[PDB]
């Protein structure tokens, strides 16, 4: 809205942070505003770290928004991008975990929870014996 | 080498076409070859199906006297017997498989149609018999198959036909034994009728070299499906059945004897030994477990 | 080496005869089209119930070869998709198969092709010409782990009981051991 104009990099960055904050404080009613204005600019960046922080970020608008079993494909998916620092991978796994057991009986949840147990990254997770167990019944 | 028959040569198919021997004699074929796999697929879909009648498409090609069949599928459709060649709701199946079949490997041509006879012998009926005829009047080499997968589980063995049906008005020769198979009475009317209309072929049943091979390595595992078998609560609607059919064949020649087709108690005694020698026949591959396995002590 | 070798288990696998013979046709017919040995593909199908899985029946799948790497021409795979659904109403898509070696770099990249289909996409490889006393045909799945640093797809193998219909026993009973001219006297037992 001002005179001024400005790049991908701080727009795309402000509103990841915006819809970050409104999370935090508990008002996803705020958060999912500003995020959706985030989706405008995130197919026009070339910067291979931010995309993956709106995903990071996009994947708990989910979770907070309770689509606990979309939010379990974000996550996922952030787990296996090599790009993202190995400590990183750690939870955007467990994430999905805890999303994936959460969200309602679908049979879309049997098949992440078969891609959980497939995984041995997820034994290391201390919901394993959770896991272990819904899996298999 | 045992792959003579897997193999296909497409040029001498369309030389016999043209040539015709069965436009000459009219009872020219009279074996029938069934690969492995035609064998296989048949049975499991009469069974799948179970209780109700359902027909698909073989594929094969012709040598000699014989009519060999190779590959087989289904077609989709409904009201097997109950109508006059029901294979005519899924034309668009018939082509259509044979053409994306033909992509893939199957080059084999139209040779037969194929159906379920749950219960009841295998034979052609009157309903069976007009598509038959016609089925050979138009699309040539066509060979009419019929399985009765309730009976080749309690008689315990392959329950399998194969005929062709003759001209109307050439009438068939005399040399026909034609073994008997008990006919459930409301059925033996419409059997009986067009029953001579018709002709058998001799059938046979062959492997390739792997097919052979895999069947041998398989069979270091299958043992064990053979003595856990139990045909009893599998075709229990077949033998309880039987008495149903078995109680009106007495009650005729009971009252046959009385006031008022020869003789309906030696057709009756033959079913009571049928479908009992299969009763039996199961309780010995009971009694042949309970010595088995339970038999050891601690 | 490109499989998995870990702590397996997740699913429990089934498998029928009628599979195994609808793929030794396909591959003998291919075999003898060519006068060559074939590397064939096609399609799984059959009952899923919760975690366990019967593979019924299997039919062909159209391939190509882009440079080196084997080509599933889907266009083909939904056309049969069509009428397998006709046919088998009841019936799902569970994964394919293929022959030669154990799993390698060239059903890798087929196996991904696969995996745009599907969630869970099972494989089974037949050996032909095999040297195993025992039966060459196993059956895997889809596993990913971090191969240092790199998260990466391989293969957990698992093992398969066999099936156990009446009617189709028959079938195995009657191919494997044929009365060609064995049986003079009825004699029944
Ligand atoms: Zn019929």
């Amino acid at each position: 809205t001002g005179q001024k104009q400005y790049n991908v990099d701080y727009k795309l960055e402000t509103y990841l942070k915006i819809a970050r904050l409104y999370l935090e404080d508990d008002d996803p009613v705020q958060a999912e505003a500003y995020i959706n204005r985030a989706s405008l600019l995130q197919n026009e960046s070339t910067n291979e770290q931010l995309q993956i922080h709106y995903k990071v970020c996009y994947a708990r608008v989910l979770d907070y928004r309770r689509k606990f079993i979309e939010a379990a494909q974000r996550y996922n998916e952030l787990s296996y991008k090599t790009i993202v620092h190995e400590s990183e991978r750690l939870e955007a796994l467990k994430h999905a975990l805890h999303c994936t057991i959460l969200a309602s009986a679908g049979q879309q949840r049997s098949r992440m929870l078969a891609t959980l147990f497939k995984d041995e990254r997820c034994q290391q997770l201390a919901a394993y014996g959770i896991l272990e167990k819904m899996y298999l019944d | 080498s045992i792959d003579e028959i897997y193999k296909y040569d497409k040029k001498q198919q369309q030389e016999i076409l043209a040539a015709k021997p069965w436009t000459k004699d009219h009872h020219y074929f009279k074996y029938c070859k069934i690969s492995a796999l035609a064998l296989l697929k048949m049975v499991m879909h009469a069974r799948s199906g179970g209780n109700l009648e359902v027909m698909g498409l073989m594929l094969g090609k012709v040598d000699g006297e014989t009519m060999i069949i190779m590959d087989s599928f289904a077609l989709p459709v409904e009201g097997t017997e109950t109508r006059v060649n029901a294979q005519a709701a899924a034309y668009e199946y018939m082509a259509a498989y044979i053409e994306n079949a033909k992509q893939v490997g199957r080059l084999e041509n139209a040779i037969g149609w194929y159906h379920s006879h749950p219960g009841y012998g295998c034979w052609l009926s009157g309903i069976d018999v007009s598509t038959q005829m016609l089925n050979q009047q138009f699309q040539e080499p066509f060979v009419a198959v019929v399985i009765d997968p309730t009976r080749t589980i309690s008689a315990g063995k392959v329950n399998l036909g194969a005929f062709r049906t003759y001209p109307k008005g050439y009438k068939p020769p005399d040399e026909g034994p034609s073994e008997y198979q008990t006919i459930p009475l409301n059925k033996i009317e419409d059997f009986g009728v067009h029953c001579k209309q018709y002709y058998a072929l001799e059938v046979s049943y062959f492997k390739s070299s792997l097919d052979r091979k895999l069947l041998e390595l398989l069979w270091n595992k299958y043992w064990v499906n053979t003595l856990s078998s139990s045909s009893l609560l599998t075709n229990a609607d077949y033998t309880t059945g039987q008495v149903f059919d078995l109680s009106e064949k007495l009650e005729q020649s009971e009252a046959q004897l009385g006031r008022g087709s020869e003789d309906k108690l030696a057709k009756a005694t033959r079913d009571s030994c049928k479908t009992t020698i299969e009763a039996i026949h199961g309780l010995m591959s009971q009694v042949i477990k309970d010595k088995l396995f339970n038999q050891i002590n601690i | 080496s490109v499989m998995a070798c870990g702590v397996t288990g997740s699913v429990s696998v089934a498998l029928h005869p009628l599979v195994i013979l609808n793929i030794s046709d396909h591959w003998i017919r291919m075999r003898s089209q060519e006068g060559r040995p074939v590397q064939v593909i096609g399609a799984l199908i059959g009952k899923q119930e919760g975690r366990n899985i019967e593979v019924m029946n299997s039919f062909e799948l159209l391939s190509h070869t882009v440079e080196e790497k084997i080509i599933i021409d889907k266009e083909y795979y939904y056309t049969k998709e069509e009428q397998f659904k006709q046919v088998f109403k009841e019936l799902e898509f569970l994964g394919w198969y293929t022959t030669g070696g154990p799993p390698d770099p060239s059903d890798i990249h087929v196996h991904k092709q696969v995996c745009e289909i599907i969630e869970s996409p099972l494989f089974l490889k037949l050996n032909p010409m095999t040297k195993h006393t025992d039966l060459p045909v196993s059956v895997f799945e889809s596993v990913i782990d971090i191969i240092n640093g790199e998260a990466t797809m391989l293969f957990a193998e698992l093992t398969y009981t066999l099936a156990t219909e009446e009617a189709e026993r028959i079938g195995v009973d009657h191919v494997a051991r044929m009365t060609a001219t064995g049986s003079g006297e009825n004699s029944t037992v």
